[PDB]
């Protein structure tokens, strides 16, 4: 109410545990005490591409400025 | 059966036929810096970034459009894999104007990046830096034409998705200009999905403009709304 | 090279030599510089809320 | 031979070219397609 | 074995260099074109293929090609999908008027090497880009082949064997890399101007995915005499190695500057003094001597006056050998004004793909430009080393190469009038 | 100062003038430079005693 | 140097125009020219066209092609800035290229600079003010055994001199066009001494042959 700044009551509010696995995660969680909601992991599917498949004479992919 | 042997520094791993060395290097872990590649987006050769160095190669290679035979062995901590990085990363930095203060993505840049963790430090080429007069692609999307790196990123995009093909280089050599021809304004669909994919501060947000700076701002996971996708 | 009273220059016959481009708040160690710029009514980018808490500030 | 066995060109108007193009129009291999008549079809 | 190439009538190749009995398919015939061809060409693509590999024949266009090897990368079986020969009918690396001398004269042998290239691999049809700056002489070739259709000896069924094979002729728009290899194929293909990558080669790829193949003016108008004429006898002229017959395109400062032919290998003062002119004043009174044109690095009197002209004689010397274009220059002309006049070529001819070709002769325009001036100290000479050594090899095409290669020569020879030409202007600054 | 400008910032007319000194300059005081991993210890003579920093 | 569209008048599309179909029945003869299922590679000879009906191109011409070929007309406007065939401020009919790079500067290209340039009076680059008349200096053009060149439109003008130039485009105001082949002698690239080429008027296949 003087500046308008984000005055909080959260001590628990700038936290970042910092972990490698999944299952040392769930470890810690039920170590400590608390409950906790999962994301998976979602690597990049790889997908095959190619300048020689970019060009073609009888398929649609065509550039057409390059 | 389809299953290629290549060496990433002596370490062996099994590679499909048409894939890159790039998919083999994230494969096994490594990233090659690279500009006119994405992951998700057409493949051409243009950025030049992303050479790297073979045992008993005497022809240095762009390693995001290689078409990966049997057999190979790939150097990514080389003596003329970093002087090739290092001369291009010169490269790129001349004609790219001082503003990264007044950028927008000046948290989030990657000629940054890549210039501390692959670049030289004492610069040449003392006088000159030519810039390019902009023009508004709309109204919702701000646009300096200065600060491309000319890297066709953008186009190759609204070439095969997009599909309103009003985007291509004009000009030779030093003075080619990316965008509009005919000074025509860009109103269509994921007009905003540009500023995701300009590598560079060049076509950035227009509303989103001077509000924010990113290492500032804390992150949470959100779904889209006013869709059914999500 | 003594640092006092944190002022603020202008140009030469000018107008405002801040930017917000936040490197005081980047590099300010207690945090005492609080910067939401704004961009201005003509459209180059300016500030609006610039504090330095001197309670905070280390010199 | 002390003379320029050309200057059959000395005489070219414009459209010299295109007009032969065009004179040449017939008995001609047909160009394969394949499928399409444009990527964008 | 020859004494390294002393090239004497009767033992030519192809004729009208120069004004000649007439032009015409009938002093064609005089000559010597469509003499029994059909037995050349019904005959096996392996025959040919030997006789280019047996014969020797050099991969012309200015690089070094091998030919054989590369025509027979073109056998793979005729699938859907048709074969092209593209001829590239352009002049860059200025200095050259290699083919515009051809196409000019003699327009039917070119169409009997087009004709023995399309039966010779398995193509389907030629597509011909001539520059664009050649109207005359592309008209030229288009009454050729108005000459050659109301004869109809090419065409559906050519050579009365059923084979057909069609010749589409297209000029050009004005670019040094619409005479690249690649960039070529894609000013055909209707795209903005602008080459491919390397590893798809036109072996799989070519014209529009056609597999095509790229051949140049000099080995088609070669080609068909290749057969016909002596077989390793074309060998044996000029250097074992690399053999062959070719122009010389000696400009610069000579007594009427022209082109002429000659065999493979020759003394360089032969070929200036003994066949074209010579050097106004005097052999000593030359600055410099380039071989190649553009793409080649320079040659001092020392070197010039006794080393024979060969490609793996000049590569071992430190320079190309492009498309015959051998010029001199004289002591009065500012030879470093002269290679900033072709970095300012570079810039006002090249594509924007690549960033180092951009980027770096951007900079060697600046740079030469003070050269010419004499701005910096020797600082900045060895940082144009460190930039042209940069450069090469790391482009798609050539013309980074090609931009290196005179900076190179300029700095592996001509150092001290650099450096007094620095401390000229030093002095004249202060 | 030492010669890297990935380890001090430049100074002003390198930072006026040219363009790595401004990038070094701004994800020097944005980030800083990157560490390599490693648990180290040293010691110095001050006049306490052994100071030691870990 | 304006490569994006300044909508000047005698342009700002549709600026009135048509074609010839006559010129039509060209286009169906370059395009059967060409295989179908890749049609876009007409846009350079149509384009030729375009320029050769009128005489610098202006936007209403590529728009038609971009109609008619079924491109988007950006990667007509691609091709249009690409080259230095297809210029697009307003030029006349005689269009002075003056080349110069390696033997044409070599072979005093600033004496023939400096007569071109005190014989037209505007600088290089512009025009005359009034039509008909545009000077600019060019790269290799292929007279690399001759002086510097001049090539007016789809006509050559080789070794020249700077009386020869003063002749030539008196002769050129006044309407006249000489020949377009070189000058001082040699009708072709020749050696213009005593035929150090071959002198026996050749034969053929009486000498060496093979397998006939
Ligand atoms: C930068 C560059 C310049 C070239 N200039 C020419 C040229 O002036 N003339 C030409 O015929 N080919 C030129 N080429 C094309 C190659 O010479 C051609 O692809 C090759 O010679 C064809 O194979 P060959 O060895 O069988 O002739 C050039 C290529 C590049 C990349
Ligand atoms: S995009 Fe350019 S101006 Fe912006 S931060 Fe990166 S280097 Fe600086
Ligand atoms: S505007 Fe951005 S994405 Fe497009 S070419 Fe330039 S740098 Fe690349
Ligand atoms: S935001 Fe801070 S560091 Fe940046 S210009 Fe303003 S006062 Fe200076
Ligand atoms: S504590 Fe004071 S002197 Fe230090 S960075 Fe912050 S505002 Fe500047
Ligand atoms: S080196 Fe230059 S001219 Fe050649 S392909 Fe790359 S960008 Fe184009
Ligand atoms: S990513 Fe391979 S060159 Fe740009
Ligand atoms: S340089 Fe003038 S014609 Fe080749």
């Amino acid at each position: 109410p003087l500046m308008g700044w984000a005055s909080t009551a959260d001590p628990l509010s700038n936290l970042v545990l910092t972990f490698s696995t999944k299952e040392d995660a769930i470890a810690f969680a039920e170590k400590n005490g608390w409950s906790y909601d999962v994301e998976e992991r979602k690597v990049p599917k790889p997908k095959s591409k190619s300048y020689g498949a970019n060009f073609s004479w009888n398929k649609r992919t065509r550039v057409s400025t390059k | 059966s389809n299953l290629i042997e290549v060496f990433v520094d002596g370490q062996s791993v099994m590679v499909e036929p048409g894939t890159t060395v790039l998919q083999a290097c994230e494969k096994v872990g490594m990233q090659i810096p690279r500009f006119c590649y994405h992951e998700r987006l057409s493949v051409a050769g243009n950025c030049r970034m992303c050479l790297v160095e073979i045992e008993k190669a005497p022809k240095v290679v762009a390693a995001c459009a290689m078409p990966v035979m049997k057999g190979w062995n790939i150097l990514t901590n080389s003596e003329k894999t970093k002087k090739a990085r290092e001369g291009v990363m010169e490269f790129l930095l001349a004609n790219h104007p001082l503003d990264c203060p007044i950028c927008d993505q000046g948290g989030e840049c990657d000629l940054q990046d890549q210039s501390m963790m692959f670049g030289s430090d004492r610069s040449r080429f003392l006088e000159g830096k030519r810039a390019v007069e902009d023009k508004n692609i709309g109204p919702l999307v701000k646009t300096i034409m200065t600060r491309c790196i000319q890297c066709t990123r953008c186009i190759r995009f609204a070439s095969e998705i997009a599909g309103v093909d009003d985007l291509g280089t004009t000009g030779r050599g030093n003075d080619m200009q990316v965008g509009t021809y005919i000074e025509k304004m860009f109103m269509s669909e994921l007009s905003g999905n540009i500023i995701d994919i300009c590598p560079v501060g060049a076509l950035t947000s227009k509303p989103y403009a001077f509000t924010a700076r990113p290492w500032e701002t804390r992150k949470t996971e959100s779904i889209d709304v006013m869709d059914a996708v999500g | 090279r003594f640092r006092g009273e944190h002022a603020l220059r202008r140009y030469p016959s000018g107008e405002e030599r801040c930017i917000a481009c936040k490197l005081c708040e980047a590099v300010c160690p207690a945090q005492a510089i609080t910067i939401e710029a704004e961009p201005r009514a003509d459209g180059s980018r300016r500030t609006t809320r610039y504090d330095i808490d001197m309670t905070k500030c280390i010199y | 031979n002390t003379t320029y066995k050309n200057l059959q060109h000395h005489d070219y108007s414009t459209y010299t070219f295109l007009d032969l193009n065009l004179d040449l129009s017939k008995f001609r291999m047909p160009q394969p397609s394949s499928g399409r008549e444009s990527p964008r079809h | 074995k020859t004494s390294f190439g002393s090239l004497k009538d009767e033992d030519r190749i192809f004729t009208n260099l120069y004004g000649r009995h007439d032009w015409r398919l009938k002093g064609a015939q005089s000559r010597g074109d469509w003499y029994k061809t059909k037995e050349i060409l019904l005959k096996g693509p392996d025959w040919i293929l030997g006789e280019v590999k047996t014969s020797g024949l050099r991969g012309r266009g200015g690089a070094g090609f091998p030919t054989g090897l590369k025509w027979s990368f073109m056998n793979k079986p005729s699938d859907g999908r048709p074969k092209y020969l593209v001829v590239n009918a352009d002049e860059g690396e200025p200095g050259t008027c290699k083919d515009r001398e051809i196409i000019r004269h003699d327009p039917h042998k070119l169409v009997e090497g087009c004709l023995v290239g399309g039966r010779a691999m398995g193509a389907r049809a030629a597509y011909i880009y001539i520059r664009g700056e050649f109207y005359n002489e592309a008209s030229n070739l288009q009454v050729a082949i108005r000459e050659a259709y109301e004869a109809g000896l090419i065409g559906k069924n050519a050579c009365g064997s059923g084979y057909d094979f069609d010749v589409f002729v297209v000029r050009g728009a004005g670019a040094y890399i619409c005479g690249e290899e690649t960039a070529l194929i894609e000013s055909i293909e209707g795209k903005q101007g602008k080459p491919r990558l390397k590893p798809p080669f036109p072996a799989d790829v070519g014209v529009f995915g056609c597999p095509t193949t790229v051949a140049n003016v000099e080995t088609v108008a070669v080609s068909p005499t290749i057969c016909r004429r002596g077989g390793a006898w074309f060998a044996s002229f000029g250097r074992e190695r690399n053999s062959g017959t070719k122009l010389f395109n000696i400009s610069g400062h000579v007594n009427n500057p022209c082109t002429v032919e000659e065999e493979m290998s020759v003394p360089l003062k032969e070929l200036i003094e003994k066949h074209a002119g010579g050097v106004t004043g005097g052999w000593d009174n030359l600055l410099a001597v380039i071989p190649g044109g553009s793409s080649t690095p320079l040659i001092p009197k020392s070197v010039c006056e006794t080393v024979l002209m060969d490609f793996d004689a000049l590569i071992q010397a430190q320079t190309g050998l492009g498309t015959a274009a051998v010029i001199v220059m004289d002591r009065s002309t500012d030879i470093v004004k002269a290679i900033a006049r072709l970095i300012e070529f570079y810039k006002h001819e090249s594509c924007g793909q690549c960033t180092p070709c951009r980027e770096g002769v951007d900079w060697m325009n600046k740079v030469m430009a003070r050269f010419v001036r004499g701005d910096a100290r020797p600082a900045e000479i060895d940082s144009l080393w460190e930039i042209s050594k940069q450069i090469e090899g790391h482009t798609i095409c050539a013309l980074g190469d090609g931009a290196a290669w005179p900076v190179q020569g300029l700095i592996r020879h001509f150092r001290p009038e650099l450096e007094e030409r620095m401390q000229r202007f030093a002095q004249q600054h202060q | 100062k030492v010669d890297d400008a990935k380890v001090s910032p430049p100074k002003r007319a390198e930072m006026k003038t040219s363009m790595e000194s401004l990038i070094h300059h701004f994800k020097l005081y944005t980030e800083g430079y990157q560490v390599p991993p490693g648990a180290t210890y040293t010691a110095i003579e001050a006049p306490k005693g052994e100071f030691g920093v870990y | 140097a304006l490569f994006v569209h300044r909508d000047t008048p005698k342009n700002n599309p549709e600026t009135p125009f048509d074609f010839t179909p006559e010129n039509y029945k060209r286009i169906e003869a370059i395009v059967k020219n060409y295989p179908e299922g890749h049609k876009a590679a007409a846009v350079l000879p149509v384009l030729d066209l375009a320029q050769r009906q009128n005489g610098w191109l202006p936007i209403s011409a590529m728009n038609k092609v971009a109609e008619i070929l079924q491109v988007p007309p950006m990667r007509v406007y691609e091709v249009a800035t690409f080259y230095t065939m297809y210029n697009r401020k307003p030029v006349g009919k005689y269009h002075i290229q003056v080349c110069t790079t390696t033997p044409c500067m070599l072979r005093n290209s600033d004496s023939i600079l400096e007569a071109i340039q005190k014989k037209l009076g505007i600088k290089v680059g512009e025009t005359t003010p009034d039509k008909l008349f545009t000077l600019i200096e060019v790269e290799c053009l292929g007279a690399c055994v001759n002086a510097p060149m001049v090539q007016i439109n789809d006509n050559y003008y080789e070794d020249l001199t700077p009386k020869d130039i003063e002749e030539i485009i008196d002769e050129l105001k006044a309407g006249k066009i000489p020949k377009p082949g070189p000058r001082s002698g040699r009708f072709s690239c020749e050696p213009a001494g005593g035929l150090t080429s071959l002198t026996e008027p050749p034969k053929g296949p009486g000498f060496g042959v093979q397998a006939g």
